[PDB]
């Protein structure tokens, strides 16, 4: 829901109910590995070396 | 099976076009498969 690139835009969690716009954050995530991140997660970002 | 991979490329591919356009130095992107290889890199997959 953080890295979905349309449902950033609207993020909702439980504790503030309130939906967040996170359109604009330029996110960035570090592993150490490639293999290991589950498939879903790791087809779509860009895995630079 | 699915189509959700084919979405991650085409993607990619749209966004460094658009980071060509509003800096880069085309005004009008046109991928080419020569041009290809440059945007979404080198063939992993062909020996099926």
């Amino acid at each position: 829901e953080l890295l979905d690139p349309e449902q950033n835009a609207n993020f909702l969690d439980h504790y503030l109910d309130v939906p967040v716009d996170l359109s604009k954050v330029l996110f960035i995530c570090t592993a150490n590995v490639t293999d290991t991140i589950p498939e879903p997660l790791r087809d779509r970002m860009e895995m630079i070396n | 099976s699915g189509v959700r991979n084919l979405q991650k490329q085409v993607e990619k591919v749209l966004r460094k076009s658009a980071y060509k356009i509003v800096s880069g130095e085309a005004e009008s992107v046109e991928v080419t498969p020569e041009n290809l290889q440059d945007f979404v890199g080198k063939p992993v997959f062909t020996v099926e």
